[PDB]
């Protein structure tokens, strides 16, 4: 994994995250980006541009 | 390979408590008071604090 330090299990530098539907080469993916389909009556869920988590459920 | 580190996702993997560092053995935490560093100069050795993986400066 280029973006882990498998030695000390921290991300290596320049990498934001590890893995997620919103992580890109260890980077970010940008704000509004949708990572998941909603399947029911919901909006579609979207990256933050702050994690490599794409969210599961609307607060 | 490092048994403590999952690379994949960059955390630590089920068991372990630490990746790397002088008070970390095999994924534990050494024990309070383990010296963790013997002085090679004139300064005091340096000791684990039972919590931690790093080795702190003696204060």
């Amino acid at each position: 994994n280029p973006c882990c330090d498998a030695a000390t299990c921290k991300l290596t530098p320049g990498s934001q995250c590890a893995e997620g539907l919103c992580c890109d080469q260890c980077k970010f993916i940008k704000a509004g980006k949708i990572c998941r389909r909603a399947r029911g009556d919901n909006p579609d869920y979207r990256c933050t541009g702050q994690s490599g988590d794409c969210p599961r459920k609307h607060f | 390979a490092n048994p403590c580190c999952d690379a994949a996702t960059c955390k630590l993997t089920t068991g372990s408590q630490c990746a790397d560092g002088l008070c970390c053995d095999q994924c534990k935490f050494m024990k309070e008071g383990t010296v963790c560093r013997r002085a090679r100069g004139d300064d005091l050795d340096d000791y684990c604090n039972g919590i931690s993986a790093g080795c702190p400066r003696n204060p």
